């Protein structure tokens, strides 16, 4: 199916559309995991592994995880069926959209080396620790900083 | 054929997953002088298919509770549990994913939701506390839970289960890195909300919170889920670290030893739950932020250390 | 698609034992402390990922390189943890 | 936008509807902008009130507009003077006038007719001597 | 703050512009703005009054959308052309988003809400990097691509700032606002001159820093967030009352003074290159800056506002001093106008 | 950049990597590196304002190694009007579209 | 035994790398071979497909250099059967 | 290719969110995240097909900086409804 | 050295903690083996090995990499 | 247009052999055929173009199929007995099979007089000097625009002095 691409695509727009429209803390929680499935399968799908399994330990992970104690301790309210007419809404003039340039999965793997043996996601970002060196410091100095400004913004 | 190796694989493990509950109420029998359920079939073989029966029937209350949320949590829970034992490698492992041990990881992760969703939704004082206490424990034993399994894959060399089949070929991963077994045991204990680590459903000190208000079919798959869990992470403890024999000529060896150590290391977390009290919620966390966790990050430098000084760096086949 | 094909098997059979269950049967916290272990665990979370790449990189040619860099990441982390320990943050 | 431009492309004082459509309409875009900036900024009290506010906003801009294009316009023909920037004054002047009026302030019209015509004809010499305003960098 | 993490935050609100100026790829650019947004947000919460958190928060989000514009903008070119860099070819709706986004870090025009509402709610020493020390890292990923960016945008936001800085002022009696709403104001002469001659925007900014860090380290000297307490300065140190006039005249463009060189050279080459319609209506409403700059002028030094008798008291104890970079920062503020061939 | 403390420094934190052609991992070029490399040898000593004229062949092309969009257009009008060739029934795949081969 | 071991095991690693790179070249004008027949058997249909189509060349590159760019996937299997394209496609991702 | 406006269209609806507060900073906190997720998986996708490995870095720092970026978002959000017990935005209204 | 033996008696995982934290940190530096890592890894053939032309003067193996010029991994053998 | 190559052009007899056969007789092949293969690589990386090396493919491709048939010929069951083994495993590993690896070498080492290459002097990089002209001008390069003139000369102190509004200077 060519168009499994498409059909992914517009799964993860419709999640971020509930986003959007604000839905209770939690709701928005619950819609981004499943957007972030969404991505993690997109990513996949061109090929890419280690990187669609981040997003997964990590949004579908704690992202949202903490995320959701946080609303626990913070949102106490809990409309939403509006919102879902309004997403239903969107949804139909998202499909709209594309139904306009109906009127007037081709081209994906782009290109690929039928035989290679060190060639993978993952390979590329772990040159973080030779060749790219300074992505990998910047982002270390980034959470030994995030440690103390959370510290003290909490204190 | 590919269907027959989804009953197979799936069925048999359910069948299996109703014996457990069966020789948890024996094996705990015993160890306190007492028989157990033998009077229902013969030695209480039926015991396990005869409360399922009663527990299907009896009304699912629906309190007046978010439905479908309430409703989804225990189809995660059971969704995730059978899904986890698709990539196990025992012998010709359902399915090579390759990054094997991640997928375990991150569905394992996932299951987090239902207990949260769960307390969310019951809406009930008690089962609200539940989830918050399981939330942070589950989350945190997944931090020491992922670094320990790092250790391990450093010294393996992939991320497929299939490749640790090769890895120990010689000798266990206990002997070396056995720091680490006794660290994924009680992580594997607090993740199976087992007994020394199961402030979840505490019961005596609050009752049940994850399933206050759940009854009837939404109790029994959780349920379920949590004995096939039971299995599952005993199921990775002995392949990942006590590795049991393999012969390609003869591939059912492993299978048979695979048998032996998991029901050994399941009858295991049993006789811990009889043996021991329960931790309190505060002991339990500092355990793993304060106990383990320091051990678990030294370590994995050791174990990055070790190939190199060692020049033992894995093939990465 | 193998995969798909079993993983939807897997929903079947909770939706089927649910639906069976219902179908059948006819006959304010205050977690200040939790939030800042939460937010630890984002970020430890977070050092993980940076972690997970090293099956990889321990192949590199650069290994000493690849020694310092990991090295020096699980260190600063583990500082991190220990100040909470030393402004008695978690405690 | 190829339509706005054509106000210009034909000589001043002739074809007057189409100068006064023009005037008219940017005048009415700017009450929509104006009245939203008024609307998101100082909101309204319920839904109703705040589309009245912008009708009221869009309304007087939309005049001004008209006005301004129609005494510039008529102005030319009855002067026969097609370059004169005057006519724009006048045409400000009126401008000015009605937002004088919509706002029920005859001060108001003072100052708007001096302020609002000097820019006008600006605007006629502007375009006269060919100034360039937002220019590229040529240094 | 734990002298420990002092250094840290400080380290990053500093290593944040840094990195920003001196990388050329520019995700690292992105990250260095990133920094700064994380370093600053500690340092504005100290007091943890209810002011300072709506202040942090709105700051945070404010920044926070516009480093996700700016990220969307790096991620667009790297599908436009390989490079994860701005170049001829970029579309022109990839570099309009940075202007906006920079233009709304760095709060310039439409996008000057935030700036004065943080700028009141935090101490008057973290008001000071947070006006300063924290534009200089947008606007130097504008220097960089300035070949590239709209000359009308630039303009129309430069116009609109001064107009709305002016303005807001004019109303305002609260210092912090008084001297938010003329960093808006300057922000724009600055960004006017981009598109033509960068270089002049590091003059424009420069003089401006040198303005300013004296400014507030005088309004700090006594700690008067009120021109009425500014007032009184005839009473609790008399001396800061002659540069306190001079650098507020400087800091609008009155012609003896050093302020006077930016907008003159910005008008020359504005004028150099035609923009006669345009630098014409910024130099009239800049007149209106001067009018609020003058109007405190006249109640700090031209005229005495009545004392209170407890301030007696404070000029008995000795005044702890004010540090030396007042005075080699008033001075070379005030006048160097004599100096202005090798400025520029 | 603004302040080039790289250069000085001789230090290359960040210029080893912000185009395709850059050395890849384990000497595995990316794609469209025949073109860039010939897009910016071009423009190497001739500034952006005559980077941008004369050096248009190269960009014209590496516009469209990657975008690879008049690939796709042409094709997707192949694909129209075969539709309509075999709408008359003119066309239908061969077995050419069909059938064993080489290794 | 750990370091033994996996100093033998990189030991065969690097013999049967070493197997394909000798039997790669074997390989790579297989693949060439096919590659180009592929291209040219779409060249075939393509000189029949939009022969009615005005101001047609039946093929241009989409580029001005005459540099030999590779085949992108589509382009060898686009033409050709959906199964064929999908193969490619999404035939790794999915397992044997 | 569409993949590509899809995901750009999800960050701009994931725009036009944040910037139109529902009187929930928790959710804003939550649709800022949107975003991240919908560039972390444009970088992902366009470095994936132009097999640019050398950039696969920057897709995870990304994802680096964002999660500390709302570490510090939501540790102002706990301080918010510490100070205000409610995380509603019209509380903070007194910088006015 | 005496909080030292408390402590190993008492929180006596910290004590093993960074022990083993150095241990990590010096066995690198002084091993017969460290030097092999880097090469083991970089022996190993992923990458296809591209011939070069016989111009002339040419030192390299010699056609045939059966032929004896050329590096060889003896010492990865009998390792 | 696109100058591909016709098929009667690009038809040559096929190795057509299971994966598995190949990988049993890698090593040796990589030995008794690695001539003409350098050189057609050589041609292949040098001359970026596929049309521009096809004939040595030809050549490639006719070198390993008598390499088969000199096996065939002897030897034949040793190999047919290594290959069985080799292909039951799932990765096709060497290890599983060394009996019958060693039984397949002795053998053509005593028949053929060919040898297993020992670990490595495989992977060591190779000189085949490709008659064929070390191409030039790759890509189509084409061509360079001319680098921007070179003010020239010596500094002089500036003229009349910085010329800016009434400054002396
Ligand atoms: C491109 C990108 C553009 C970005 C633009 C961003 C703008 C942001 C503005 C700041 C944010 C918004 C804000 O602060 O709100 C202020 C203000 C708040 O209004 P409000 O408090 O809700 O109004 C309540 C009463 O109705 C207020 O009382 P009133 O309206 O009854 O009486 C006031 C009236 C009284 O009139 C006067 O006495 C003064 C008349 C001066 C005339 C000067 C003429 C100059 C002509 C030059 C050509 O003043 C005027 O009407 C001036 C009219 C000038 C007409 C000029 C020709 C058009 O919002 C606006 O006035 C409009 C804002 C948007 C302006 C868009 C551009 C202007 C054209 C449309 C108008
Ligand atoms: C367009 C330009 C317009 C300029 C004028 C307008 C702009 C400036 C306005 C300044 C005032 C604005 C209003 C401020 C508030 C006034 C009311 C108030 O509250 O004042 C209290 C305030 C109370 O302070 P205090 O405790 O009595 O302080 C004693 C004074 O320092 C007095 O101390 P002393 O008299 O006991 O000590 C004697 C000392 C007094 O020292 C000073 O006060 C120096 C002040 C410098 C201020 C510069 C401002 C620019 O004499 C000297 O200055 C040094 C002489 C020996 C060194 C000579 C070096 C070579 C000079 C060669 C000729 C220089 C000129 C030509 C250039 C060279 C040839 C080409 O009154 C003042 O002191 C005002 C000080 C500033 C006077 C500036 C006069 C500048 C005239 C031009
Ligand atoms: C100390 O006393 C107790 C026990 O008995 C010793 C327990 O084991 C336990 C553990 C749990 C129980 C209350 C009883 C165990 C439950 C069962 C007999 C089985 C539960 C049933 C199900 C969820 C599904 C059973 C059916 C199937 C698997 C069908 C599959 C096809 C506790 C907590 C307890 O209080
Ligand atoms: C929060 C966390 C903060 C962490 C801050 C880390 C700051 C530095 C990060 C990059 C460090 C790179 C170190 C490279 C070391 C190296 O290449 O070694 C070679 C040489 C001598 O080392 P060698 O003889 O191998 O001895 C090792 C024995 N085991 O060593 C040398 O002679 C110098 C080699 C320099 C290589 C180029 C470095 C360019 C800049 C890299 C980024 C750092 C920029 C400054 C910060
Ligand atoms: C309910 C949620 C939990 C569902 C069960 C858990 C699913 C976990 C999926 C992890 C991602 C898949 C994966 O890691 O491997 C898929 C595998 C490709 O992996 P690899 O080993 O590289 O194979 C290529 C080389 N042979 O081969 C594939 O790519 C197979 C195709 C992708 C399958 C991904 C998982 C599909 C899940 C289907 C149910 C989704 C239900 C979503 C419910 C929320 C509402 C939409
Ligand atoms: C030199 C190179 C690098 C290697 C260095 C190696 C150095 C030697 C090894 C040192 C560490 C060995 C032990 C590792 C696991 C224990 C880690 C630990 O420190 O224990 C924490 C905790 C006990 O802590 P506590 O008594 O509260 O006092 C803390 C004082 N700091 O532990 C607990 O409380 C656990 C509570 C468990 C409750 C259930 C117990 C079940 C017991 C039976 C099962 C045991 C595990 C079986 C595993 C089978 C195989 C997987």
């Amino acid at each position: 199916m060519n168009n499994y691409i498409f059909v992914l695509s517009s799964l993860f727009l419709v999640g971020c559309l509930g986003l959007a429209l604000k839905p209770s803390p939690i709701y928005g929680g619950l819609g981004l995991i499943v957007s972030g499935f969404v991505g993690c399968l997109m990513v996949l799908g061109f090929g890419g592994s280690f990187l669609g399994l981040m997003v997964f330990l990590i949004y579908l992970g704690g992202m949202l995880v903490v995320f959701g104690y946080t609303t626990a301790m913070a949102t106490e309210e809990y409309s939403n069926w509006l919102i879902l007419g309004f997403l239903v809404l969107g949804v139909i003039m998202e499909v709209f959209l594309i139904c306009v340039l109906n009127y007037y999965g081709d081209w994906l793997m782009y290109e690929v080396d039928d035989v290679g043996v060190m060639l993978e996601g993952g390979i590329g970002v772990a040159a973080m620790y030779s060749c790219a060196t300074w992505m990998m410091v910047v982002a270390g100095w980034s959470l030994f900083a995030g440690i103390f400004i959370i510290i003290e913004i909490t204190r | 054929m590919f269907f027959i190796n989804i009953l197979t694989l799936l069925v048999p493990i359910l069948i299996a997953m109703a014996f457990l509950t069966l020789v948890e109420r024996k094996i705990l029998g015993y160890m306190q002088l007492r028989k157990g359920p033998n009077i229902v079939g013969p030695y209480g073989i039926l015991q396990p298919f005869a409360d399922a029966m009663k527990l299907f029937m009896k009304e699912p209350m629906r309190p007046l509770t978010s439905m479908s949320l309430f409703i989804i949590a225990p189809t995660l829970s059971l969704t995730l549990a059978l899904s986890l034992w698709v990539p196990l490698p025992m012998p010709h492992p359902l399915i090579n994913l390759n990054l094997g041990i991640l997928f375990i990881l991150a569905t394992s992760s996932l299951s987090v939701y239902s207990i949260l969703w769960s307390g969310w939704a019951s809406n009930s004082k008690y089962s609200l506390f539940g989830a918050l206490r399981a939330v942070a424990q589950t989350i945190s034993y997944e931090v020491t839970m992922a670094i320990i399994l790092l250790s391990v894959l450093l010294m393996n060399g992939s991320y497929s289960l299939q490749t640790l089949i090769t890895t120990q070929e010689h000798m266990w991963l206990l002997l070396p890195a056995w720091p680490m077994a006794m660290m994924w045991f009680i992580s594997t204990l607090a993740e199976t909300n087992r007994a020394p680590f199961d402030l979840t459903e505490g019961e005596s000190e609050l009752v049940s919170g994850f399933n206050v208000e759940y009854a009837a079919g939404p109790f029994a798959l959780f349920f379920m889920a949590e004995y096939t869990n039971i299995i599952l992470m005993n199921a990775l403890t002995t392949i990942i670290f006590l590795g049991p024999l393999y012969y390609i000529n003869l591939p059912e060896l492993y299978s048979t030893n695979f048998m032996m150590e998991a029901l050994l290391l399941s009858s295991t977390f049993l006789w811990i739950r009889a043996s021991y009290p329960r931790f309190r919620y505060d002991q339990l966390m500092h355990l793993l932020w304060k106990n383990f966790l320091p051990l678990t990050l030294a370590l994995c430098m050791w174990h990055i250390s070790l190939p190199i000084f060692t020049a033992g760096v894995p093939p990465y086949m | 698609m193998n995969l798909y094909t079993v993983i939807f098997i897997n929903i079947l059979l909770s939706l089927t034992l649910i639906l069976v269950a219902f179908w059948l049967p006819q006959m304010l916290p205050f977690s200040m402390k939790f939030f800042l272990v939460a937010i630890t665990f984002l970020l430890f979370d977070l050092e993980i990922a940076l972690l997970l790449p090293l099956p990889w990189a321990i192949q590199t040619i650069k290994t000493s390189t690849m020694m310092i860099m990991a090295f020096i990441l699980v260190t600063i982390l583990s500082l991190g943890l220990a100040y909470e320990w030393t402004q008695k943050g978690l405690e | 936008k190829r339509f706005f431009e054509s106000y210009h492309e034909v000589p001043d004082g002739t074809q007057c509807h189409r100068k006064t459509y023009i005037t008219t309409a940017l005048g009415g875009i700017c009450g929509i902008i104006g009245s939203a900036y008024s609307v998101s900024l100082n909101p309204a009290d319920s839904t109703l009130e705040a589309v009245a506010r912008v009708g009221r906003y869009t309304f007087t801009a939309a005049a001004i507009g008209a006005m301004f294009g129609l005494t510039t316009c008529v102005s030319a023909q009855v002067r026969e003077k097609p370059d004169d920037p005057l006519n724009y004054f006048i045409g400000g002047c009126a401008g000015g006038l009605t937002l004088g009026a919509r706002t029920h302030s005859y001060g108001t019209a003072a100052m708007g007719c001096v302020y609002m015509g000097t820019a006008a004809a600006l605007f006629k010499i502007g375009k006269l001597e060919g100034w360039e305003l937002f220019p590229t960098p040529k240094v | 703050m734990n002298p420990i993490t002092l250094a840290i935050i400080y380290f990053t609100i500093f290593l944040g512009p840094v990195i920003t100026m001196s990388s050329t790829n520019l995700m690292l650019m992105w990250v260095g703005l990133e920094f700064s947004l994380l370093a600053i947000i500690p340092m504005l919460i100290n007091k943890k009054n209810p002011r300072s958190t709506e202040a942090a928060t709105k700051y945070f989000v404010t920044q926070a959308t516009a480093s996700m514009i700016i990220l969307l903008a790096i991620v667009l070119n790297y599908k436009q052309l390989g490079t994860w860099m701005f170049q001829q070819q970029t579309n022109g709706l990839i570099l309009n988003m940075t202007l906006m986004a920079l233009s709304m870090k760095l709060g310039l025009a439409p996008f000057h809400f935030w700036l004065p509402e943080v700028t009141q709610g935090i101490p008057l020493h973290m008001g000071l990097i947070l006006l300063t020390w924290q534009k200089i890292a947008p606007l130097s990923i504008l220097i960089q691509i300035y070949p590239l960016l709209n000359s009308t945008i630039i303009l129309m936001l430069a116009i609109t700032s001064i107009f709305m800085g002016a303005w807001g002022g004019l109303n305002q009696t609260q210092m912090r606002k008084i001297m938010a709403y003329s960093s808006i104001a300057h922000m724009g002469w600055m960004l006017a001159i981009l598109p033509y001659n960068p270089s002049l925007t590091l003059l424009n900014l420069m003089i401006y820093i040198i303005l300013t860090a004296p400014m507030f380290m005088a309004l700090m000297l006594n700690n008067s967030m009120t021109i009425n307490s500014i007032s009184l300065l005839w009473n609790k140190t008399p001396a800061m009352l002659t540069m306190i006039s001079l650098m507020l005249l400087s800091l609008g463009g009155l012609p003896p003074l050093t302020g006077f060189l930016p907008k003159w050279i910005i008008i020359t080459e504005l004028m150099k290159n035609n923009c006669l319609i345009m630098a014409t209506l910024m130099a009239m409403m800049a007149l209106l800056n001067l009018f609020f700059y003058t109007r405190l002028i006249y109640s700090t030094s031209l005229t005495m506002f009545p004392t209170n008798n407890n301030s007696k008291m404070m000029t008995h104890q000795t005044k702890t001093k004010p540090n030396l970079m007042f005075s080699t920062l008033a001075i070379m503020s005030t006048m160097t106008l004599p100096l202005a061939p090798q400025l520029i | 950049p603004f302040l080039d403390i790289q250069k000085k420094l001789g230090i290359s934190l960040d210029r080893h990597f912000m185009f395709l052609s850059a050395e890849q991992p384990y000497k595995n070029a990316a794609r469209c590196h025949a073109f860039e490399k010939e897009w910016i040898e071009c423009a190497h000593g001739i500034g952006g304002t005559r980077a941008k004229k004369e050096c248009k062949i190269e960009f014209d092309d590496f516009e469209e190694c990657l975008l690879r969009y008049k690939t796709m257009r042409r094709m997707h009008d192949i694909k129209k009007q075969r539709e309509k060739l075999m709408k008359e029934g003119k066309y239908t795949p061969p077995p050419h579209h069909s059938g064993r081969e080489e290794p | 035994r750990m370091m033994r071991w996996n100093q033998e095991r990189r030991r065969l690693l690097i013999e049967d790398l070493e197997a394909r790179i000798a039997l790669m070249p074997l390989f790579q004008a297989e693949k060439d071979r096919r590659t180009l027949q592929i291209l040219r058997e779409n060249l075939e249909e393509e000189a029949i497909i939009m022969k009615d189509v005005p101001n047609w060349k039946v093929g241009e590159s989409v580029f001005h250099t005459t540099r030999w760019v590779p085949p992108l996937i589509g382009e060898m299997y686009g033409l050709r059967t959906k199964e064929e394209m999908s193969n490619a496609n999404f035939g790794f991702t999915w397992y044997t | 290719p569409s993949t590509f406006f899809n995901l750009t269209m999800a960050f701009s609806l994931s725009l036009l969110g944040t910037l139109m507060f529902r009187s929930h900073l928790m959710s804003t906190l939550l649709c800022l995240e949107g975003m991240v997720l919908s560039l972390f998986i444009m970088t992902s996708v366009t470095s994936l097909n132009s097999n640019s490995m050398s950039s696969m870095p920057i897709p995870i720092t990304i994802l680096v900086f964002a999660a500390c970026e709302a570490a510090v978002g939501l540790a102002l959000l706990v301080k918010v409804s510490n100070t205000y017990g409610t995380d509603y935005v019209q509380n903070l209204n007194l910088l006015q | 050295s005496a909080f030292l033996k408390n402590a190993w008696a008492k929180e006596p995982v910290l004590v093993v903690s960074f022990s083993v934290w150095g241990l990590a940190i010096i066995m690198p530096m002084i091993s017969p083996y460290t030097k092999y890592a880097s090469m083991i890894n970089k022996a190993t053939p992923y990458n296809y090995p591209v011939p070069v032309r016989d111009d002339g003067n040419m030192p390299d193996v010699p056609s045939h990499p059966q032929d004896p010029l050329g590096p060889s991994l003896d010492w990865l053998k009998n390792l | 247009i696109v100058e591909l190559p016709t098929l009667e052009e690009l038809k040559v007899e096929e190795v057509k052999v299971s994966s598995a056969v190949l990988k049993a007789a890698a090593h040796h092949y990589g030995a008794q055929c690695d001539k003409t293969n350098k050189e057609f690589m050589l041609c292949r990386w040098e001359e970026k173009d596929p049309r521009r090396c096809l004939k040595e493919g030809k050549l490639v491709n006719g070198c390993a199929l008598n390499f088969f048939r000199q096996i065939k010929s002897h030897c034949a069951e040793p190999f047919t007995e290594y290959w069985t083994c080799l292909d039951y495993s799932n990765m096709q590993l060497f290890r599983h099979c060394r009996q019958q690896q060693a039984k397949f070498d002795q053998c053509v080492l005593d028949k053929l007089g060919w040898v297993r290459p020992d670990l490595g002097q495989l992977s060591k990089v190779t000189k085949v000097k490709t008659d064929r002209p070390l191409p030039e001008n790759p890509y189509h390069s084409r061509a360079r625009p001319e680098p921007n003139p070179v003010i020239e000369g010596d500094l002089k102190p500036a003229k009349h002095g910085t010329r800016f509004f009434f400054w002396t200077v």
